[PDB]
């Protein structure tokens, strides 16, 4: 079953399963921890069961962030009203040994099975970074006496990361909603420790280094994105055909990218200069703004609904938006505000002629 | 384009997210398709060790296979990503065994080694515990 | 009757209201006109400014005193103010003149304006001088051309400008003073 | 452990509680890349560690821009929240104007071609640019730093030449009275009673050149 | 593996030499095709200066020629024409007329054939196979009166300077259709030319029409020529210095992924080494 | 298809797709043959512009869905 | 010829080689920065074709075949 | 590469060798017509770069 | 390169002068250091560089500088390996040198 | 791949500079007045920055 979270090139190109293991993955600042905490946002609230939030080798900062964000939002209540509370951090934050930090997932992960297994919820398992659960196992196995195996790491990756995923599941009694967020090293996703846990996970949302240098946000790659989902007997044919018409129009501009650097886009088939067109198009309109990231940049927070992202991604495809200017889709929740965005900029391109402000005899006000 | 033979080889081979179990799974689901048809003997009884792969899959792999009526003809073999690495390291010689019956028994068998470049890891984890100098990748020699 | 004004100046309000916006509107050749025709000037006294004109080169572009052109109803003079014309011209010796001295063009045909301001402008496609000609190959080519006479009056349409062109080239090159 | 190595050291630069002094300790890590890659193992880890960064790039520093901060790359999104409020004002349509001032780079008529319809944001980005620009070994404080990239960013710069606003901002700090330099620190925002007596200052200071 | 990006590095480097090449062969073809272009430039005046300059003309069957170039890596000029052309084209438009749409070079057939395929009826290419010659010029100028229009847009690239190029539109009026009605103020504005010619003003202005139509079009093609060497000179610079920064970058990577290669495999020889000793 | 080989070819499939899919298997060689060249638009001589329509629809032709063999 | 090094030089060469490989060396390194547009059909200034020929005939001058030294 | 464009035996006609490709050995007929062809792949694998 | 300071070191420490001290091919002091090590035992850094690499270079480069009785300064001749900048060796000699001297041909 | 003669006055004043500038970077040594004769030259850093 579908879990719509208010993202669009979350929900368009890998929409993500209601019960299953999700991965975000990222190479240190391209934003995986702004995405978690906006799912956080859309996903937890929604949610009527219990949420537990696995913080294994972060940010001690984002931990107090997260504990303070989460008691003035009443998920955390403290003292008296303390049942009500619908979270459960649990901390083995970066300054820790990587002995504490190689155990703090499975902390995470028992609170989450009691309410899976006992008390018969749907619990959702937000862990921040399984990588440094790897990376931990790997800092203590240099002294464990054992051979290393590829890049450094232990010769028990993947049964030491597969023992730990395997109890990460929905049962006949029970479902965890787990989104993981995964750190790839050094922009390397042939690194073993993100080659391991890709097979882990129904859903991988691959955020990429160079759509954040583009500006694009959450920087999620579209085709490297994937889910089990993206299937038409579960989503419909309406929004599968959709999806995979972006992801078409997408890598057919991506086979166009050297061409256009070392020739420019002059020498282009008029066939073709409209599928760059509609890439710009269809890839500044998977930028969205996030309602936990308005306190950084001031614009407000979009949520989208997953009907008005299909609708609103025909309407670039079949080109019922090629008069539109590119810039009109960046940074907007729907389809609706390019239209209010695209004529905001023609005023603002007349607004310059209009007016010539003084202000007087306010000196004795 | 390239068809493949009845004792024949063919490996899979690409990228994560391509299709590979995808070609796998059609492979199995025709045979089922064609085993209700012909005499008995042509008939193709499969075998899918599935190495590594989260238990989760395996049973939307059974789910599949049972609702298609493809289970009748298929065996199993599973050695998860919780299980030690000898039983993944071992689970193809398991499948094939198991599907070496019927080409030994003048039936026909058709294997599909799930996940061999999982195999090869839990082989290297293996050896490497047992202390075995490493090579490339650290893999064994 | 004008009420239908054409021009570079009416022809950019209906470029700005029906074409896009984004485009500057598209040069026109009278923007690249330093001198024209109706407007006065360019005479002050006897000197008038001739343009002799080829596709290939420019052949003079100063002030003169006299011009004499080979006109279809023949030759003439053109002083510093003469009448405006528009005179087709036929085979002969465009002749220069700013005093004393003179140069001497060929022409092949062309025509040759003069206008209301007294600018002439004489537009022909080639003009060799008389030095470039040789008179042994004017003959002969006279002589094959005042022979064969084809019965397709295309053909002796252009035998007739053969005819004319050489025989007043050969008429052009005893004609030293 | 080399990303221990340096995360129990960077997470030890933390702001204190109330319960416990309310002591505070800020960290600035350097590090040094090969060839301007922050791909860098080191590089990565310790990126992933601090809260923000500041790029600085070998073009802009061999193109005289000193400090030669990334503008784009560059980010502090927790100290965004503790900016000095008047600096916030302006900050905002600074970076938004540098923000579409890079949209102009290398393109203007390098590229292909110009529009020469954005010249307003050209030679707005380059004076937002050299406004920017500073010496070393003299830091300037937050008051004068916010009046002159207030001088900057309303337009009261606009008429002066690219060639000289080292010289205009120093004449702004010099020239306009220093009462209104303890006003915007005391006050610690640019209030609806200081705006016009900066503005009533900022018209009437004779900048060089033009 | 790495392998790839050495050939790659290879191919970069040599498609850089190449470009260095070709924008210095158009710099040569553009500094000696000038000369040519300012020496035309001389004939079109008279015709100006004395029919004048009327695009905004009221017609019912017109002919409009885009003239465009034949080799396609002009870089932002033959899309120009075919922008300004029906810019131009929607513009005088308005009478409900007749329109022939002419190109001048095969790179305006493959891009005039999608966009007015229903008014295109001529594609002239190889124009500029060896020079563009007057009576070339002259030989178009007859296939367009092969059809009688009332007028004639000709849309070219005006060879300003060596960066600049206005696309310019100019315009030729038939002679007893619109030519005598467009100089109609208080009489007339030709009836002060005394003509001295054989047959009558009809034939006269004939002839100075089919005259100024091929004038127009010699020196269309020559600056069209002049500034499609021009702007392939920017363009192949435009190449050069992304096939550059292309090369820059990718050295870069190069020397990266050479650095991890020695690392990675010294660390296996350490490793089975140290598995042993 | 060009990277995807088999060591048997013939002799060990269908002798009815025998017939019909030499001339597919060296027909998108043909379509493949003419992709580095269609960056431009030349498109010479009614030959690399018409196989790279019959290529191309060949290659939609060997497209199909998942879990649904034919 | 443009790899190739001999740290001790000219100082150990023949002195009639000498004052005729030094005029060699120069204009085939004259010949290798040219070397784009031997493959061209617009020909150039002619103080490049000058030297495209010359050293183009320069290199089939040091071709050799083998042992037949000189 | 060669197997690619359809061409069996996909011998790279470069990078063979033999001792036997000397004009002493398989006379100078032989060898000339094989320099030849290997001169000609080698100027046309040194054009598809300009062609393209 | 350690004798060679050693005698520029007593033009400065002890006559009291200012001392130029070439060291041709720092490369070739980097390369025989990291080949003494690798005969001791010692695992390889980075592409195959000592371990101590940064400390054998500060060994040598940190005596030359100039103290209250003289200086020395050095010009070094430095080879960069594989035409890489961020080769370790070149960045990390790179990070002592003040100066840099670029012969053209 | 145009010529001196388009430059602008001040691009060609720049040429006539650096010309004479990278001329007076040159500079006569003492160590090669054993060889080549002429005599060499010791400047100072007031003489230098002066000069140029
Ligand atoms: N023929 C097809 N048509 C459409 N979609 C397909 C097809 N084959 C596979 N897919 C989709 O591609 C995705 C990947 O398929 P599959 O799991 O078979 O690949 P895989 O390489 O085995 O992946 P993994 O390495 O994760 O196991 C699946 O979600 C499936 O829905
Ligand atoms: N959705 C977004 N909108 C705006 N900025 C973002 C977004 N996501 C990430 N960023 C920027 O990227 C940085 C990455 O932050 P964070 O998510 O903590 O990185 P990491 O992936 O290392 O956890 C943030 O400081 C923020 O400035
Ligand atoms: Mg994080
Ligand atoms: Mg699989």
């Amino acid at each position: 079953e579908i879990l719509v979270t208010g993202i669009k090139v979350v929900d368009l190109l890998a929409p993500y399963q209601r019960g299953g293991k999700i991965g975000l993955f990222g190479g240190a600042g391209v934003g995986k921890t702004v995405l978690i905490m906006e799912l956080i946002n859309n996903v937890a609230k929604a949610h009527g069961g219990f949420s537990v939030f696995a913080g294994v080798g972060e940010r001690t900062r984002e931990g107090n962030d997260l504990y303070r964000e989460m008691i003035e939002s009443g998920v955390i209540k403290l003292g008296a009203e303390r049942g009500n509370s619908k979270c459960t951090l649990v901390y083995g934050q970066m300054n820790e040994p990587p002995g504490a930090r190689a155990r703090v997932a499975l902390t995470g992960l028992t609170v989450a099975e009691y309410f899976r297994d006992i008390e018969g919820q749907d619990v959702l398992l937000f862990v921040d970074n399984i990588f440094r659960f790897t990376q931990a196992n790997s800092e203590v196995s240099a002294l464990l006496g054992r051979i290393p195996s590829a890049v450094g790491y232990q010769p028990t990756l993947a049964t030491d990361l597969g023992g730990l995923q395997e109890r990460i599941t929905t049962t006949t009694k029970g479902s965890i909603t787990s989104v993981q967020a995964v750190y790839v090293p050094a922009d390397d996703l042939t690194d073993p420790a993100p080659a391991t846990t890709f097979a882990h996970l129904d859903a991988t949302t691959v955020l990429s280094r160079s759509i954040a240098e583009l500006g694009i946000y959450p920087a999620v790659d579209p085709l490297d994105s994937t889910s089990r989902m993206l299937n038409p007997n579960v989503i419909g044919a309406e929004h599968y055909n959709v999806a995979r018409g972006v992801q078409k129009v997408l890598q057919d501009y991506k086979n166009l990218q050297d061409i256009i650097a070392i020739l420019g886009m002059d020498e282009l088939s008029e066939e073709d200069k409209l599928t760059v067109a509609r890439a710009r198009k269809i890839q500044r309109f998977l930028s969205q703004p996030f309602q936990v990231a308005e306190v950084f940049t001031g614009t407000p927070g979009k949520y989208v609904d997953l009907a008005d992202t299909i609708s609103g991604f025909q309407g670039v495809l079949t080109g019922k938006y090629d008069d539109l200017p590119e810039m009109a889709f960046y940074m907007v929740g729907d389809i609706k505000e390019v239209k209010e965005k695209a004529d905001k900029m023609a005023k603002d391109i007349a607004s310059r002629k209009e007016a010539d402000n003084k202000k007087v005899s306010e000196e004795l006000k | 384009l390239v068809p493949i033979g009845r004792g024949q080889r063919e490996l899979i081979i690409g990228d994560r997210q391509t299709g590979k179990t995808a070609v796998a799974i059609d492979a199995i689901i025709h045979q089922k398709n064609c085993n209700e048809q012909v005499p008995k003997a042509q008939r193709v009884y499969c075998v899918y060790v599935a190495v590594g792969q989260k238990r989760s899959t395996v049973a939307q792999l059974v789910k599949l296979f049972t609702q298609t009526g493809a289970m009748r003809y298929t065996i199993m073999v599973s050695a998860t990503a919780s299980d030690a690495a000898p039983l993944q390291f071992l689970a193809p010689y398991s499948g094939c065994a198991m599907a070496e019956y019927f080409r030994d028994t003048g039936k026909h068998g058709l294997i599909i080694y799930d996940d061999l470049s999982k195999q090869s890891v839990a082989y290297r984890q293996m050896s490497l515990l047992l202390r075995r100098p490493p090579g490339r990748e650290a893999f064994p020699g | 009757e004008a009420a239908a004004p054409a021009g570079p100046k009416e022809f950019t309000e209906v470029w700005n209201k029906k074409a896009p916006s984004t485009l500057i509107v598209p040069e026109f050749p009278s923007n690249y006109t330093a001198v024209k025709a109706v407007g006065e000037g360019q005479v002050h006294g006897d000197a008038f400014p001739v343009n002799f004109y080829t596709p290939h080169s420019i052949l003079s572009q100063a002030q003169k005193d006299t011009v004499v052109l080979p006109g279809v109803d023949g030759y003439f003079g053109v002083k510093a103010s003469h009448v405006p014309t528009i005179a087709q011209l036929k085979p002969g010796v465009v002749e220069l003149h700013s005093g004393a001295e003179s140069e001497k063009f060929f022409v092949s045909g062309g025509f040759a304006f003069v206008h209301p301001n007294g600018v002439t402008d004489i537009c022909v496609l080639e003009a060799a001088t008389l030095d470039q000609v040789d008179p042994a190959a004017v003959k002969s080519a006279l002589a094959a051309a005042s022979a064969a006479q084809p019965t397709d009056e295309f053909e002796q349409a252009a035998n007739r400008a053969a005819i004319e062109l050489y025989s007043a080239l050969e008429s052009a090159v005893e004609a030293k003073a | 452990d080399v990303f221990y190595l340096h995360s129990r050291l960077l997470e030890r630069a933390a702001k204190l509680s109330k319960e416990l002094g309310g002591g505070s300790l800020t960290a600035f890590p350097v590090i040094e890349t090969q060839a301007g890659d922050v791909s860098a193992y080191i590089a990565t880890n310790v990126i992933s560690i601090t809260d923000g960064q500041i790029f600085l790039e070998t073009e802009l520093f061999y193109k005289g821009i000193r400090p030669a901060l990334n503008v784009g790359l560059s980010v502090s999104r927790v100290g965004s929240a503790a900016q000095f409020p008047g600096m916030k004002q302006v900050a905002g349509t600074l970076k938004l104007e540098l923000a579409q001032y890079r949209e102009v780079a290398a393109f203007a008529q390098f590229g292909s071609d110009l529009d020469a319809a954005t010249q307003y944001v050209l030679e707005r980005g380059a004076r937002l640019t050299e406004m920017l620009k500073q010496k070393q070994f003299a830091p300037i404080p937050i008051e004068r730093q916010t009046v002159a990239v207030y001088a900057a960013t309303k337009g009261f710069l606009d008429k002066v030449r690219v060639q000289d606003i080292v010289a205009a901002e120093e004449a702004v700090i010099s020239q306009v009275n220093p009462a209104v330099f303890k006003i915007l620190k005391a006050n610690g925002k640019i209030t609806p009673a200081l705006d016009a007596h900066l503005k009533a200052e900022l018209r009437k200071v004779k900048l060089p050149g033009a | 593996s790495n392998q790839a990006v050495k050939q790659r590095i290879r191919a970069i480097k040599n498609i850089g030499k190449i470009t260095k090449a070709m924008k210095m062969v158009a710099a040569s073809k553009m500094k000696n095709a000038q000369i040519a272009v300012e020496q035309s430039r001389g004939l079109v005046d008279p015709f100006v200066r004395l029919f004048g300059d009327f695009p905004a003309v009221n017609s019912n069957k017109s002919v409009v020629v885009a003239v465009t170039s034949d080799k396609g890596l002009c870089g932002g000029l033959n899309s120009n024409i075919t922008k300004y052309t029906r810019a131009t084209l929607a513009t005088t438009e308005s009478e409900g007329k007749d329109v022939v749409v002419v190109s001048i070079g095969d790179k305006g057939r493959s891009q005039l054939t999608r966009i007015e395929s229903q008014r295109y009826q001529l594609a002239i290419a190889d124009t500029y196979k060896v020079r563009v010659t007057f009576g070339q010029a002259s030989l178009i100028v007859e296939e367009l009166i092969k059809h009688n229009p009332q007028s004639y847009q000709i849309l070219f690239n005006k060879f300003r300077s060596a960066i600049s190029f206005k696309p310019t539109v100019a315009t030729i009026l038939s002679p007893d259709l619109l030519e005598k009605q467009l100089e109609d103020v208080t009489g007339n504005s030709l009836d002060a030319y005394d003509i001295e010619a054989s047959h009558e003003r009809s034939d006269v202005l004939r002839d100075l029409t089919e005259f100024h139509l091929g004038v127009t079009l010699y020196n269309a093609m020559l600056e069209n020529n002049c500034s499609e060497h021009a702007s392939r000179m920017s363009a192949m610079e435009n190449s050069t210095k992304s096939a550059g920064e292309m090369l820059g970058k990718l050295t870069l990577d190069y020397n990266r992924k050479r650095q991890a290669t020695i690392t990675t495999e010294l660390i296996e020889i350490i490793a089975g080494a140290s598995a042993l000793m």
